[PDB]
């Protein structure tokens, strides 16, 4: 896997905080032949997180397939400790004086500590405690972004659901119209893209897509959150696996929303218009060649296989949808497979999905099949006759041997 | 206007290269309305622009409603626009392609036009088909070929993109190459009531000899 | 029996080597002899083919 289209120096630039090193990590553990950029990425900004013992195992198991600064940690640790025991008193003599700005202040300087050196629990029920001592509309939103990335950090996105909903739904029933499709501040867009990004993680594609179809091109970039083209590609892929043809065209195709989006990934932009207009070879062959870039992501390496398969699902079914007698010849010549291999997909999914069609072997021809209603009704009116007398029959003996009262005794 | 007049010609330009269907449509009337009030001396190039976005809506189909247009559009240099118009309304394709390629250094040398000529070819071939489809119950492909002027592949292309629309009625044979369509309707209102009944009357037999214990 | 009878909610027209090798039945004349005694039997609505090998499949 030889990739130089892959550039680490936007792929950094794209994001900012802390999410930056578990993405880091990820695709370095995940995908070997970057040394001479991993290596000085690593060496340049490695520093942050103060947290470098699982780092040197791995750099060591690595070393032996193909360290500790004493002074550094330790200089490390003791300043750390010193700006907490700092902070520690700048919030006693704040709750001393007890003011609400200033305490706000204290719970702000120690979200933004313990974030930096990688406490998240502590503070994410410092900031639920501190929650009733919030009371303005802008700290209780600030405290609600807050607790939405510490939760999106620690991966519990059924728990920041409903914060996110709360979020939503406490400000004057969000902002009643919305403000003119947001204000100049992007809080609506953060909301909808982190409760977008937690349905997706839930395993929820169609919520996953609607809410990220709505993330407007004025949030300009999150760097904390997912990147631009990230959003684009989620929300791209999604929809296409579960939106039908109607929905796809009102709100991926028409929108005047998206588009822009999809600008910052031809790739995306080009496989759902020739999805929407039935160039299914070169559909599936870019969707092929976009899968190894697309299974080094964070959050959609485990859903590749299932958004794949439902969409080479819905492209077969659409396929078969004007036809009434197709060949199957040229259905494997669309479809990038044999003939045996169209077969077999065809046969598992006419036995359960939604294709109603009968396979010919021998000229290899597909026929749609139409059932008569007369005839179904006919049978299942039989068969629904045959069971109640049955039934009725059956517990008619039941009443009797209930009335004779005959049960089995203990001897 | 220094914001507003930059933002504006902004959003005309990439909406000009682009072209984000309804939201650059209504730009681009808004901008026509606005150099047709202003702009006086350039309806001579402005005309051609403004039965383009006439045939692209289709829905004013009152190109000639100005009076005042209709002198300076008999003069033989400029008639194109004209024709084409009363091609179009027509809805017939021959016509369409004869003026289309015999008119030249007009038409077919702008980019402007160029970028939305082919929406407008289809549109009266979609619609023609679909006139032409009524009456027929089992229609060969290459008949339909032959009307419109284009390859059986193209025909095959523009009925599926059709039928998968929702706005023809009928399914292809692809081993006759032909298409079907649907035109015998069946009393199934009586099939499904019977089949609700019979569900109903399964559900409550099961109830009833359950409640007996 | 069941296999086979499944058979026929997705095919139309077999080959009776290919089909005996869904049911695992190792063997086309196994499969025919099997195929004859469903239709026999009444369990099963189709007709075998010598002169090509292949079961038609009715339901009908």
């Amino acid at each position: 896997v030889e990739n130089p289209s892959l550039d680490l120096e936007q792929y950094a630039a794209s994001y900012s905080g802390l999410m930056r090193i578990e993405r880091l990590q990820f695709i370095a553990d995940h995908c070997p032949t970057l040394r001479v950029e991993a290596l000085k990425m690593a060496l340049s900004f490695v520093q942050r997180t103060f947290n470098v013992d699982m780092y040197e195992e791995i750099h060591r198991k690595l070393s032996e397939a193909t360290a500790l600064d004493t002074a550094w940690v330790e200089a490390t640790r003791k300043k750390a400790l010193l700006k907490l025991e700092k902070l520690d008193t700048d919030l006693k003599n704040y709750k001393g004086n007890s003011i609400k700005e200033s305490i706000r202040r204290g719970h702000d300087d120690l979200g933004d500590h313990y974030l930096d050196c990688g406490d998240l629990s502590n503070a994410l029920k410092c900031y639920s405690r501190a929650r009733d001592y919030c009371t303005s509309a802008k700290h209780v939103i600030n405290m609600c972004l807050n607790v939405i990335k510490v939760s999106v950090y620690l991966q519990n996105w059924s728990h920041v659901l409903s914060y996110v909903s709360k979020a939503e739904s406490t400000p004057e029933i969000a902002e009643q119209r919305g403000e003119r499709d947001s204000q100049t501040q992007a809080i609506l867009t953060k909301l909808k893209c982190a409760a977008g990004l937690a349905e997706l993680a839930a395993r929820k594609y169609k919520q996953a897509a609607k809410c990220l179809l709505l993330a407007s091109f004025d949030h300009c970039d999150f760097p904390e959150l997912l990147s631009p083209s990230n959003v684009a590609i989620y929300g791209g892929l999604c929809a296409l696996a579960t939106f039908d043809r109607q929905e796809l065209q009102r709100n991926v195709i028409s929108s005047s929303s998206f588009k822009l989006f999809l600008e910052l990934e031809p790739q995306v932009r080009d496989i759902i218009f020739k999805f929407y207009e039935s160039k299914y070879a070169s559909c599936l062959k870019m969707l092929d060649e976009m899968k190894d870039n697309l299974l080094l992501d964070m959050y959609l390496a485990p859903h590749v296989r299932t958004l794949y398969t439902q969409i080479r699902n819905r492209a077969l079914i659409q396929y078969f949808s004007p036809y009434v007698s197709a060949d199957m010849h040229r259905m494997a010549a669309a479809f990038n497979t044999t003939v045996a291999a169209l077969e077999d997909e065809l046969t598992q999914l006419i036995l359960e999905g939604l294709i109603s069609a009968r396979v010919d072997s021998h000229s290899k021809i597909l026929y749609a099949r139409d059932v008569d209603q007369r005839s179904t009704t006919f049978e299942k009116s039989l068969l629904m006759g045959k069971e109640f007398q049955r039934r009725a029959k059956a517990m008619m003996l039941r009443a009797a041997v209930l009335r004779n009262q005959i049960h089995v005794k203990s001897p | 206007p220094l914001i507003m007049g930059v933002i504006r010609e902004c959003g005309g330009k990439m909406h000009l290269r682009e072209g984000e269907f309804e939201k650059a449509h209504t730009d681009f009337f808004e901008a026509f309305k606005n150099y047709d009030e202003s702009g006086s001396p350039r309806r001579t190039t402005c005309l051609k622009y403004l039965v383009l976005a006439n045939m692209l809506m289709k829905s004013g189909i009152n190109p000639f409603d100005s009076q005042e247009a209709k002198p300076y559009k008999n003069d033989p240099e400029i008639l194109a626009m004209t024709n084409l118009v009363s091609a179009y309304q027509n809805n017939d394709i021959t016509e369409f392609e004869k003026i289309l390629k015999t008119n030249h250094s007009n038409i077919m040398d702008d980019p402007f036009i160029r970028e939305h000529i082919e929406e407008l070819l289809r549109n009266i071939r979609t619609q023609v088909l679909i006139k032409l489809i009524k009456p027929y119950t089992r229609i060969h492909i290459p008949f339909i070929s032959k009307e419109l002027n284009i390859d059986v592949a193209d025909v095959e292309s523009l009925l599926v993109q059709c039928i998968l629309d929702n706005t023809i009625h009928g399914r292809i044979d692809q081993v006759n190459q032909l298409l079907e369509l649907d035109h015998q309707k069946r009393g199934g209102a009586r099939y499904t009531a019977l089949d609700k009944w019979t569900n109903q009357l399964n559900s409550l037999n099961q109830a009833v000899v359950s409640k007996l214990a | 029996k069941k296999n086979i009878q499944r058979l026929t909610k997705t095919f139309l027209t077999l080959s009776l080597q290919d089909m005996a090798s869904r049911v695992q039945l190792s063997g086309p004349q196994e499969a025919e002899k099997y195929v004859l005694h469903m239709i026999e039997d009444g369990e099963i609505f189709a007709s075998i083919n010598q002169k090509d090998g292949m079961v038609s499949f009715h339901d009908n």
